[PDB]
């Protein structure tokens, strides 16, 4: 007990004889040095009270309106899966702050004159906190969309049928596998064909950009069309060859690079 | 003691824009490069803007300006090519810019090949010797891929992180040890911290770090060299509202603080001072850490007028001046006293003994 | 490996990088010598491959692939 007089003597902040509590944490499951310690433990009690009002005010911030959601979209985070893990956070503080209330009261601080308010709060906070819901509405509405990229690869100005989209499911079934949520199976080869598909198609599409450009070039400056004659009807012939491919076909491969050498070509 | 030393910021460029990167070139400590992504209000404007700025003068506007039509997600300088400066996209396709060229287009600018990156490239860096040096860039599919400056069509080197059999990782941050030019860290958007190594036998991912409950942010080494050899400790910045300490050899991490009441974005170490690290929270807030005074609170402390989100910190090479790059374009420059940021000649030993009491 | 940076920061043509190159055998069979290898192929074998596009030069593209060279997949071709 004298030591733990000292453990004041010493400290200066409240951090500090949180970690002693932590440390010296069973030696107070003795009923005298308990009974010692009861002016100190007000006053942490009433720290963690304040810092659980503080994440409650936090979470009465709505996510969107929250910078989390900004900068989650700032690091590639996508903006459900960035909810997802704001409430896992927000969560995780609750359970440290609980074991603190814990590690400060000792065992059966959920009967505690102070730790019954403390436990009831953390329960209701925990039931609010449940992220389920965001996860089925967000399967529900991409299980409703049905976005496929099975077909021909062209279609006809020439364009490549893959949208921006189909990367962001990707990225959200991947995040959403780490955190534990069962994704279901079609959404699973949905966002593995997305992730395979994706070079192959920015690849493609750089390619069909930059011989737009170099053909609107050439037709503004109609001088100089009989020098380059060669690479533009090798690179139609090319086009010509990839209109009767699918995404499933194995010819994509050197195809989306020879193409684009083919274009890069074109381009010097 | 924190004092804003200088306030950074254009009304075309940086305005409404994060900074999504920061570098000092090494060279000429005045300079500061600076990354900026895409303009919300305007589509117009170019999405990826690059803006460098000195301490020497007092001109407001940046002493140079580069943009190119994808976000610039992270932007460094050639640390042996002082005429250049390189930045990696949202789109993927690294660029280049040479200031004795007056093109703001890059001038050099990699596919977007299956080989070459095409997911988002958040980690660029320059590794090597004066003599041969290679860029190595790291995107978010977990492809790794070495450049050269000379020649940037086709990738040098090129592979893919992959650990745990049949799964990817997500590089969010990546740093390089002082002195190792084979072995760096990795930070994944799952919260694993991945030590790699470049060529070798298992080169690849090659341990694993557990402990970060979220998507971690910035990772640096210790980058202060000193008689006592630290380049086995970094730091680790993450959304559990936590900054971890962690040894390449030991599997679980040193020590974790957890002060900060938001989102850590940003961390990394004094340059000259062994155990004094810097990281910067979502609540606006600067928190400067010296392990040698205390362990629980941070040494000092600062909030940015406004709180915006701050983002990006970066420290001088002397180890003084403090950039740091916020959520709303507004990049701050901040000065330490000499009694935080000079280390005395004890604080290795020091650093050594309150390591050894962990 | 600092010692192969030197060589690039010693050689400049392409005589002397196969010099150095003969001067380090056991480094092309470890698998970790092997990237600084394929950081100098693309300066040196493609050159070569320009310049024949006989015997001496079949041995410039053997000092750069080891002995055995008709075993790799780019000593193939």
């Amino acid at each position: 007990t004298a030591r733990l007089r000292d453990q004041l003597g010493t400290a200066k902040n409240a951090n500090e004889m949180f970690r002693i509590f932590s440390r010296f944490n069973a030696l107070f499951v003795r009923p005298h040095i308990r009974g010692a310690i009861r002016e100190y433990q007000t006053q942490l009690i009433q720290r963690v009270k304040d810092d659980i009002e503080s994440l409650h005010d936090k979470f009465k911030v709505q996510y969107p309106q929250s910078q989390a959601c900004k900068m989650s979209h700032v690091r590639d985070l996508p903006p459900v899966s960035g909810s997802i893990i704001w409430a896992k956070q927000i969560d995780r503080q609750l359970t440290a702050y609980m074991k603190r209330v814990e590690d400060v009261l000792g065992k059966g601080w959920e009967n505690h004159v102070e730790g019954q308010k403390l436990k009831q709060d953390g329960d209701s906070f925990r039931m609010k906190l449940n992220t389920q819901e965001i996860f089925d509405d967000w399967a529900r509405k991409v299980q409703q969309r049905n976005l496929g990229v099975s077909g021909r690869i062209f279609t006809i100005k020439l364009k490549v049928n893959f949208l921006p989209e189909i990367i962001t499911l990707s990225k959200e079934v991947r995040n959403l596998k780490w955190l534990g949520f069962r994704v279901p199976l079609a959404i699973v080869n949905k966002a593995h064909q997305a992730n395979q598909l994706y070079p192959f198609a920015i690849s493609l599409i750089e390619s069909v950009r930059t011989y737009e450009r170099t053909c609107e070039k050439v037709e503004e400056r109609n001088t100089i069309s009989l020098l380059v004659a060669g690479l533009k009807k090798e690179v139609q012939a090319l086009i010509a060859e990839g209109i009767a491919l699918v995404w499933e076909s194995y010819k994509l491969d050197p195809y989306v690079q020879r193409l684009a050498e083919t274009v890069f070509n074109f381009q010097e | 003691k924190l004092s804003l030393n200088r306030q950074f910021f254009d009304e075309r460029w940086s305005k409404h824009r994060v900074v999504s990167c920061l570098d000092w070139s090494s060279q000429y400590p005045e300079l500061l490069v600076a990354s900026y992504n895409n303009n919300e209000d305007a589509p117009h404007e170019p999405d990826g803007v690059a803006l460098v700025w000195n301490m020497k003068y007092k001109k407001t506007t940046p002493e140079y300006v580069f943009h190119c039509q994808s976000a610039v997600m992270s932007a460094t300088f050639a640390k042996f090519h002082p005429n250049l400066v390189v930045g990696g996209t949202y789109s993927g396709q690294i660029v280049l810019w040479d200031n004795r060229s007056n093109k703001r287009t890059p001038v050099q600018r990699t596919p977007l090949s299956a080989a070459a990156h095409t997911h988002p490239v958040y980690c660029v860096n320059v590794v090597g010797t004066q003599n041969a040096h290679n860029l190595i860039s790291i995107s978010t599919d977990g492809k790794i891929c070495s450049w050269s400056l000379d020649m940037l069509s086709h990738p040098q080197d090129s592979m893919e992180l992959v650990h745990k059999q049949s799964k990817a990782v997500a590089v969010t941050s990546m740093s390089f040890p002082v002195g190792d030019v084979n072995n760096f860290v990795v930070g994944s958007e799952e919260g694993s911290v991945y030590t790699a190594c470049r060529h070798g036998s298992k080169a690849g991912i090659s341990e694993m770090f557990e402990g970060h409950q979220g998507p971690i942010t910035g990772i640096h080494c210790h980058a202060a060299v000193g008689a006592v050899d630290f380049s086995h400790l970094f730091v680790t910045s993450s959304f559990d509202w936590t900054v971890k300490l962690w040894t390449t050899k030991n599997n679980k991490p040193l020590y974790s603080f957890e002060d900060n009441a938001d989102y850590v974005y940003d961390v990394m170490w004094s340059p000259t001072h062994p155990a004094l690290f810097a990281c910067v929270d979502g609540m606006g807030r600067l928190d400067l850490w010296n392990l040698n005074n205390d362990t629980e609170v941070p040494t000092a402390s600062i909030s940015v007028e406004g709180n915006p989100a701050l983002n990006r910190v970066r420290w001088t090479h002397s180890g003084r001046e403090i950039a740091v790059g916020d959520s709303e374009g507004q990049i701050v420059i901040y000065d330490v006293g000499e009694q935080i940021a000079v280390p005395r000649n004890d604080e290795w030993a020091r650093f050594g003994r309150t390591l050894a009491e962990i």
